[PDB]
């Protein structure tokens, strides 16, 4: 029958990386052959039969393409399996990498959708899309080229914590298909909620004596590790970890100053090491002086 | 669908016993379409398959001029490779190229090669990414500069990705009928003594095109690769090729082994044994 | 189609 | 220099049958340098009007080259064919064996 052909850590993966193809078959990382492109019904490599696995290290350029793995099936009648599932391996860093924003910004809401715009002044034919993390496959959109500049626009969402993390995208030419440019500066996509959000407050309170100094303070009785103070135009992130400092609330007291800057900002809470899902933000606190 | 186009140049010098040849062949796939030989008479690139036959006279005009340009050419780079490599104007020496592209099925550029061979050993080659070199030797570090400044590989990565992919789609259709139809090989096992105690099984695959093949042995179902003779797949004369493999099995035990056939005409793998 | 081009060693 | 001395392989297009016409084939590969000198040979005697392919070459860059001729297998007649270049001190005579 079918085997799994699967590419071990990824099947994207850089020039001078490391990459190990497996055709998992009857119930076994079996002995198998390998085909390229439309052309299974005849090996590469003379035919040769790999032991378990096929490992690509350091990876190269020949690496590239589009691979089939068929299973030993001894005493069978034809003596192999059925053609796998197909495997792309694509070798990045052969170009200079695109560039990689989000439209309105990285900070999605739940249910949301948000585009990730890859463009670039080299003219790709072709992005890619790719999630960090093992195992993943990108997405492909044909280049825009439109006044010397090709672009594409990925749309993620309706958005949840499986498609936040780091993005990294990638342009191909048609005249080296599965040869990628080196990837994309990184773009990290947060997911705000379902969390509940915090509360927003200038304390100890909005008249201070003598001996109290103010602070901005986010505030919540649901248990975040840490919390995140955003200005309303500002791309600074400030965070503090969370403190049990009064009653059962876990709060933050952000300083002002004469440093800190007037305006409107939000603060959101976030839990230890999964740093791609934020609460809902708070409520809008305008800041004066 | 994937397919190649590839040229392989040689040239010679022969002093004393001829001018320096320079010959060219060109080959879609496993087929040869083109010859170019300066030692002929009035030396033309010439077709050698019919479905090249009808392309017009501006075609054979300008790859006739190519050919012709590339005579004097190789006959320049031979003595300037005995000036790289200090050797004696007396002697015969051999430069050899091979260039082209590999299609896939989508028509795309999969991949394109360019190396040259100096004395039958690597002189330099172009990288699969179509734009660094690598150079075998001293002298080829040489050719690999003045190559960087003549931006030869920006020329080659334009050869490649635009008229070579183009033209062989062209033959490809032209020759459709040929190159394009695999021709399945016919397969049988013969069976020779080489002592009153062992005979030699033969596996047979006959009038099979493309060239590439796999024919193998095994015993009890496990391959015999180690105790298999296998010959060069050979051409038959046809535009066909034949191949055979061959395994040394005690008198007795010939139901033990069964030879194995995958060709790009056969829809399954094939399995096929001896029978008296 | 050959390639267009006289490269010297 | 490198120097790599013929292969040489003899055989028939279609499978032999005494009394058929046939095509008789001398495929020579893997040699270098690319001079050479390959005949068909007839109970030890040149045969006339053999023709041949184009000189082209392997990935390994060594020449291949076939000769061929029209001929009727005899169980009389013992066909060959005779190689000569510069690795060889004296031409290599390969015998046609229709099992091969
Ligand atoms: C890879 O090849 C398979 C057939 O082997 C084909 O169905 C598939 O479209 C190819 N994939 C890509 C991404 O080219
Ligand atoms: C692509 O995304 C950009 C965001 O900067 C937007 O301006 C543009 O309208 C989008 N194009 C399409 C076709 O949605
Ligand atoms: C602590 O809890 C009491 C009772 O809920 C409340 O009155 C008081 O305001 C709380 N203190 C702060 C600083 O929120």
């Amino acid at each position: 029958d079918k085997p799994f052909l699967s590419a071990w850590p990824s099947a994207v993966v850089p020039r001078g990386g490391h990459v190990t193809l497996r055709c998992h078959y009857r119930h076994r990382f079996n002995n198998f052959m390998l085909y390229k492109e439309d052309r299974i019904h005849i090996p590469i490599f003379h035919g040769r039969i790999f032991q378990e696995s096929f490992n690509m290290s350091p990876v190269t350029t020949a690496h590239a393409g589009n691979y089939t793995c068929r299973g030993s099936h001894p005493h069978s009648p034809t003596g192999w399996s059925a053609p796998s599932n197909p495997v792309v391996i694509m070798v990045t860093g052969n170009h200079r990498k695109p560039s990689l924003l989000a439209h309105p910004g990285p900070l999605v809401k739940s249910g949301e959708r948000v585009i990730l715009q890859c463009w670039s002044d080299i003219m790709f034919e072709h992005f890619f899309l790719h999630k960090e993390g093992i195992s993943k496959d990108p997405s492909r959109l044909v280049g825009q080229i439109h006044d010397g500049v090709s672009k594409a626009n990925f749309s993620i969402g309706p958005m949840m914590l499986a498609l936040a993390g780091t993005y990294r995208c990638y342009g191909s030419v048609t005249h080296t298909p599965y040869q990628l440019s080196a990837p994309s500066d990184p773009l990290d996509i947060v997911v705000t909620g379902p969390y509940e959000k915090p509360s927003l407050s200038a304390q100890p309170g909005p008249k201070v004596q003598a001996g109290e100094s103010v602070t901005l303070s986010c505030s919540s009785r649901s248990s975040y590790d840490m919390y995140h103070l955003s200005r309303e135009g500002g791309a600074h992130e400030r965070r503090l970890p969370a403190v049990r400092k009064v009653n059962r609330t876990f709060q933050a007291d952000f300083p002002l100053g004469p440093a800190t800057h007037g305006g409107t900002y939000r603060c959101f809470g976030s839990f230890r090491h999964s740093p791609y899902e934020w609460s809902d933000p708070s409520d809008p606190l305008l800041v004066s002086v | 669908g994937s397919h190649s186009m590839r040229y392989f140049y040689t040239s010679v010098s022969r002093p004393g016993r001829g001018e320096p040849r320079f010959i060219s062949v060109g080959y879609v796939d496993d087929t040869q379409f083109v010859r170019f030989d300066s030692d002929a008479a009035s030396p033309r690139e010439e077709p050698r398959a019919p479905w090249i036959e009808q392309e017009g006279p501006e075609y054979w005009d300008r790859n006739t001029q190519i050919c012709k340009t590339n005579t004097q050419t190789y006959r320049e780079n031979l003595r300037i490779a005995l000036r790289y490599y200090n050797q004696s104007e007396a002697g015969s020496h051999t430069l050899q190229r091979m260039y082209g592209c590999d299609v896939g099925p989508d028509g795309r550029l999969l991949r394109g090669h360019n190396q040259f061979a100096y004395d039958g050993k690597d002189y330099i080659a172009l990288n699969e990414d179509l734009s660094s070199w690598t150079a075998a030797d001293t002298a080829a570090q040489i050719t690999q500069r003045k190559w960087e400044a003549a931006r030869v590989a920006e020329q080659l990565r334009t050869y490649l990705e635009g008229t070579c992919v183009e033209w062989l789609r062209r033959y490809l259709e032209n020759g459709k009928e040929t190159l394009q139809r695999a021709d399945p090989p016919k397969t049988h096992v013969t069976h020779h003594p080489i002592s009153d105690h062992e005979a030699t099984l033969r596996c047979w695959a006959l009038g099979f095109y493309p060239a590439e093949i796999t024919l193998t042995w095994q015993r009890d179902g496990e391959d015999q690769t180690q105790d298999t003779e296998l010959v060069e797949t050979r051409p038959a004369g046809d535009r066909t090729f034949q191949k055979w493999a061959a395994v040394v099995v005690p008198s007795g035990e010939e139901q033990r082994y069964t030879c194995h056939v995958q060709h790009e005409g056969l829809p399954k793998p094939l399995t096929l044994r001896w029978e008296p | 189609y050959h390639e267009d081009i006289h490269t010297y060693l | 220099m490198i120097q790599r001395t013929p292969k040489i392989q003899v055989y028939s297009r279609h499978p032999a049958e005494n009394g058929k016409s046939n095509f008789l084939n001398c495929y020579v590969s893997g040699f270098h340098p690319s001079d050479i000198e390959v005949d068909l040979l007839k109970n030890g005697e040149r045969i006339e009007k053999v023709e041949h392919s184009d000189l082209s070459f392997s990935k390994d860059w060594s020449f291949y080259l076939l000769y061929y001729t029209e001929f009727t297998p005899t169980e009389k007649d013992e066909y060959a064919c005779r190689v000569n270049h510069v690795t060889l001190s004296q031409p290599k005579i390969v015998k046609w064996d229709r099992d091969m």
